[PDB]
């Protein structure tokens, strides 16, 4: 049998949401800045030897549209919450979703992973331990990811699904 | 009128004509920001709209074009230099035929604006209006029917040629 899973990527504008959503589905880096309205990608991969068909919903980095942005994190099943690493502002906007997705879901416990994105460049801003400290604060997953190089890219669409799967065994 | 100055485009769609939109810039009260979307659409200081692609065109928001520093959606510069600030908000999205900038913020604008081809009043307050269409808005409407709920047009759309009349 198969499980479907409904991921949603949220992040401020130009942190990779899109760059790391390509890579996952086509495998290639998008060097350009192409700005996202909306894009729905499907992929048949096996987590943990269960087989998977995850729907990725790639988010615009915007804050204008709060009913649209209200009915993304209702749907959804769980989220990647991306920050770039050389983007103070974008890590600060982090407890704004998890805040909006709890409201949203009605739910203290929403799977979610923090994604420090563009671990590649030499311009880091926000230390490693920052992150991490976030993420313990919160009890989910941080990954360090580069959609440029592929560090980390899979593992941060496959943990999320397993914080799904031990959601759902609540 | 007789205050404001009246710009065309000539409207191309994969190359080949569609129609001529002239628009009225409202330089009574947004002189500043239309007097840049006038002297883009001249040519006149060496770099302007001439050959740029609507990039973005969503049925029942608005055709955004005007990037023509970056030719992606994330460029454009304005007649002041790369960016100017939110002249005035005077003027609001209304109704089909505003002409507006675009913008990445606060005191963002450069040369990148939209045509509305529906109210947009939650834009209100945040874009600067400047300026609305006179003539041709048939082929704003056959723009439109172009786009797609993602923006991407299923032929390119571009400004072939562009200048100020009367
Ligand atoms: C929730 C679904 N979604 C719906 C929706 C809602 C309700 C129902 N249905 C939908 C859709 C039909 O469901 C699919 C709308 C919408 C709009 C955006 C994203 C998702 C949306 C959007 C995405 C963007 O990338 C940019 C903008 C909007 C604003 C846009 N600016 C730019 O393009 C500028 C350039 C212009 C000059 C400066 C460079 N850039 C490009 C890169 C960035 C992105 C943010 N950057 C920042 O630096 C931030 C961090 N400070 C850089 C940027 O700012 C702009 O001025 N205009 C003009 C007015 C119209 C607007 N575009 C637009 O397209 O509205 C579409 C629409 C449909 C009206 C609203
Ligand atoms: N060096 C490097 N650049 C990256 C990385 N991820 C994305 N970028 C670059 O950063 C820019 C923005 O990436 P993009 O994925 O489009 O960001 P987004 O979060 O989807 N933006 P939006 O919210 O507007 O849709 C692009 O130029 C892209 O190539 C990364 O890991 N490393
Ligand atoms: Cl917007
Ligand atoms: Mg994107």
């Amino acid at each position: 049998s198969m499980t479907e899973y409904k991921l949603v990527v949220v992040g401020a504008d130009g942190v990779g949401k899109s760059a790391l959503t390509i890579q996952l589905i086509q495998n290639h880096f998008v060097d350009e800045y192409d700005p996202t309205i909306e894009d729905s990608y499907r992929k048949q991969v096996v987590i943990d030897g269960e087989t998977c068909l995850l729907d990725i919903l790639d988010t615009a980095g915007q804050e204008e549209y709060s009913a649209m942005r209200d009915q993304y994190m209702r749907t959804g099943e769980g989220f990647l919450c991306v920050f770039a690493i050389n983007n103070t502002k974008s890590f600060e906007d982090i407890h704004h979703y998890r805040e909006q997705i709890k409201r949203v879901k009605d739910s203290e416990d929403v799977p979610m992973v923090l994604v420090g994105n563009k671990c590649d460049l030499p311009s880091r801003t926000v230390d490693t331990k920052q992150a991490q400290d976030l993420a313990r604060s919160y009890g989910i997953p941080f990954i360090e990811t580069s959609a440029k190089t592929r560090q980390g890219v899979d593992d941060a669409f496959y943990t999320l699904v397993r914080e799904i799967r031990k959601h759902k065994e609540k | 009128s007789m205050v404001n100055p009246t710009v065309f485009f000539d409207i191309a769609v994969d190359g080949e004509p569609l129609g001529r939109v002239s628009f009225e810039l409202f330089a009574d009260k947004v002189p500043k920001t239309a007097e840049n979307f006038r002297a883009l659409s001249t040519g006149e200081k060496g770099f302007g709209y001439k050959g740029s692609c609507f990039h973005r065109i969503i049925p029942g928001f608005m055709c955004q074009g005007g990037d023509f520093t970056r030719h992606n959606g994330t460029g454009g510069k304005s007649i002041y230099g790369e960016k100017f600030e939110d002249e005035n908000f005077i003027l609001k999205h209304t109704g089909p035929g505003i002409l507006s900038m675009a913008n990445a913020g606060p005191n963002t604008n450069g040369s990148q604006f939209f045509i509305c081809t529906a109210k947009t009043e939650w834009l209100d307050g945040k874009h600067v209006v400047f300026g609305k269409v006179k003539e041709g808005m048939n082929i704003v409407e056959a723009m439109e029917r172009f786009g797609s709920r993602n923006g991407k047009t299923s032929k390119k759309i571009t400004i072939a040629d562009c200048g100020q009349l009367e």
